[PDB]
């Protein structure tokens, strides 16, 4: 009962922590004119040690729209804020669960936040056009943990719904 | 100051009034300079391309 809820809570916490680490640094790696890492905000070379914001958006209208989406990381930041809101909703629904319908909306918002994070990962991969960083793999692992946590959350929701349907009859 | 000029000088009417000119050896005209079209990123238009 509560063990699966605690597992879902620590999975959401670990996914939020890995998303924070993906926001932080070392998201990608690019050999400049020597390798250099980047975390979608600034770049740091491997002189060696100097760091600066290399996320310069200038140097069809769909190319300018894609550049505006890739600039400032509009998708994954709002995705992480939506994951924080879903985690706050799950924490508010864990204690004193009066209404048995907020968990479904919280899980739906959590799955939509995961889909938006996958869309932001697709944007960050499309804007790259050599190696990769470890925080990209950490964000992918957080996406996998978020998918499994959403599966476990909707499984607990349909179990609680079946329990309510059995007790209501 | 000079005897003969062997150089790409434009034969005009205002230059005929003082000196002479022979027949042109190589003809030319006004052209258009553009860069070579390389591969550009096609993007979202590639799906129904």
């Amino acid at each position: 009962r509560g063990v699966q809820m605690l597992l879902t809570t620590v999975g959401a916490f670990a996914a939020f922590s890995l998303m924070t680490i993906a926001v932080g640094t070392d998201y990608w790696l690019y050999s400049r004119g020597v390798m250099t890492h980047s975390g979608l905000w600034r770049t740091c070379c491997l002189f060696k040690g100097l760091c600066k914001q290399i996320d310069h958006f200038p140097e069809d209208t769909a190319e300018y729209f894609l550049r505006a989406v890739r600039a400032s990381s509009i998708f994954p930041i709002l995705s992480v804020i939506l994951l924080f809101m879903g985690g706050l909703c799950i924490a508010a629904s864990e204690f004193y669960k009066t209404r048995h319908n907020i968990i479904l909306s919280a899980g739906i918002f959590f799955v939509s936040a995961g889909l938006s994070n996958i869309i932001g990962i697709i944007v960050y991969i499309s804007a790259n056009a050599y190696s990769y960083g470890w925080s990209f793999y950490f964000g992918a692992l957080s996406f996998i943990i978020a998918e499994m946590v959403g599966v476990l959350a909707v499984h607990m929701f349909i179990d609680r719904h079946k329990q309510l349907r059995a007790t209501a009859r | 100051k000079a005897d003969i000029a062997i150089a790409p000088l434009t034969i005009t009417l205002v230059r005929e009034e003082v000196i002479d000119f022979s027949k042109p050896f190589m003809s030319l005209g006004i052209s258009i300079m553009i860069k070579k079209p390389q591969k550009s990123k096609p993007g979202v238009f590639s799906f129904l391309d």
